[PDB]
């Protein structure tokens, strides 16, 4: 798909363009879902040792929860550059070819013909 | 109250009472007691209610729709003017419901009271019913249980056509 786009400039996880998006805010229903999932997952590891899965190893979750709110943080910078990026070069290539995209007339209702099948 | 425009009924005529025989009919007499022991009580009541009522009096008022341009109007797959015009085609459906509604009430009512000579005195309530059911089945039936305006219009497409068919072929 867009292996060419990274061809130039290979290997960069936010290129320079990136920047020029708004940053996803710390309140990000999406970031609070990995939250929980960070949440879940010391709840597994504590209920897999045989310990009490609520009180034992509280820095343990609080680890678990800020690794991955940090790395579901990156990647949803990643994803919203990567969907800016495919936006742009749809508009740029819509707007480049203008007669493989003509525009169609808006026929009104009054006009267009439509078949009528009752139902009896 | 009600509109007596909207719902009419023609005068009636009570005949006097004219009494042959000597014997006292019940009939007057349990009459006098329903207004002694019954009617006053109860109108003395609800006067009370009525009281009570005046002294807070609020309005509530009757929802006044403006006209929004139909389906006619709305260009092809544009969603912002169909929509209006689809709410705009639901309401006057069920306006249209309760005319014909209305019109089925005057029927029975004129049916009920005109008696066994219902058949002679009710020809205009009738007429109305069978104009207004003519009007409604030519303009809302086999439309199918999802019903649309663009429905409502391909049937009112083909019955002008079919009409502009006949009056051809007879010309
Ligand atoms: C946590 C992830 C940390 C990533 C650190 C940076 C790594 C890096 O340099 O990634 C570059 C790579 C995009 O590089 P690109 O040249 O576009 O690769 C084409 C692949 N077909 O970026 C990526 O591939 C991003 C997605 C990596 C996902 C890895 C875990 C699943």
């Amino acid at each position: 798909m867009m292996t060419g786009r990274q061809a130039r400039a290979p290997l960069q996880f936010l290129p320079d363009e990136a920047r020029s998006l708004p940053p996803p805010k710390l309140t990000d229903p999406r970031l609070a879902y990995i939250g929980f999932l960070g949440y879940c997952s010391g709840l597994i590891d504590n209920a897999i040792r045989r310990r009490p899965v609520l009180s034992a190893g509280l820095h343990r979750q609080f680890l678990y929860i800020t690794s991955f709110v940090f790395v579901g943080y990156y990647l949803l910078k990643r994803q919203d550059y990567m969907y800016a990026v495919r936006d742009h070069d749809m508009f740029s290539y819509i707007k480049s070819h203008p007669e493989d995209f003509p525009e169609k007339d808006k026929k009104t209702y009054r006009e267009v013909f439509e078949e009528f099948h009752p139902v009896r | 109250s009600w509109d007596k425009d909207v719902y009419p009924e023609p005068p009636r005529r009570t005949p006097a009472p004219s009494p042959q025989t000597s014997l006292p009919n019940p009939i007057t007499y349990l009459t006098k007691a329903f207004d002694l022991l019954v009617d006053r009580p109860v109108t003395l009541v609800r006067e009370f209610i009525e009281r009570q009522h005046a002294k807070n009096k609020y309005y509530y008022y009757h929802r006044e729709f403006r006209r929004v341009p139909d389906i006619t109007e709305c260009h092809e797959k544009d969603v912002l003017c169909m929509f209006e015009a689809e709410m705009q085609w639901k309401r006057d459906y069920k306006v249209d419901q309760e005319i014909v509604n209305i019109i089925q009430e005057r029927l029975k009512a004129c049916q009920q009271r005109e008696g066994e000579s219902h058949r002679q005195n009710c020809a205009k309530e009738l007429q109305q019913f069978t104009q207004v059911v003519k009007a409604y089945q030519d303009r809302y039936h086999d439309l199918g249980a999802h019903y649309s305006a663009r429905k409502c219009l391909a049937k009112q497409k083909q019955r002008m056509l079919a009409e502009r068919k006949a009056t051809k072929e007879a010309a």
